[PDB]
């Protein structure tokens, strides 16, 4: 049991370091349509194209 | 007197047969529960998993 969660905690650890950096990656994609986004959230409340 | 003394050699040497026939018995539920715990480990092992 001892060995198990020593394997689950590295696992853990190397699991989250790998979904940081994703994320830091896809933090560029998520920049790259944020303006598109909020064109069309500003279009939608005012009823018409921003 | 004599009648004794072949009861005691007897009852020493169903004392020893028996003996035997209980550390063979305990030998064989002893790897039954070992084995049992081992599986027990190997599940709880899964389940941390």
């Amino acid at each position: 049991r001892a060995q198990a969660s020593g394997e689950v905690a590295q696992t853990l650890t190397q699991a989250d370091q790998q979904l940081s950096a994703q994320g830091d990656q896809v933090r560029s994609g998520l920049e790259s349509s944020v303006d598109g986004l909020s064109a069309k959230l500003a279009s939608r409340i005012l009823g018409v194209d921003v | 007197l004599a009648d004794a003394d072949a009861m005691h050699a007897k009852a020493l040497a169903d004392a020893k047969a028996e003996s035997e026939k209980v550390t063979e018995e305990a030998k064989q539920d002893s790897e039954r529960i070992a084995a049992q715990l081992s599986e027990q480990a190997g599940s709880e092992a899964e389940r941390i998993k």
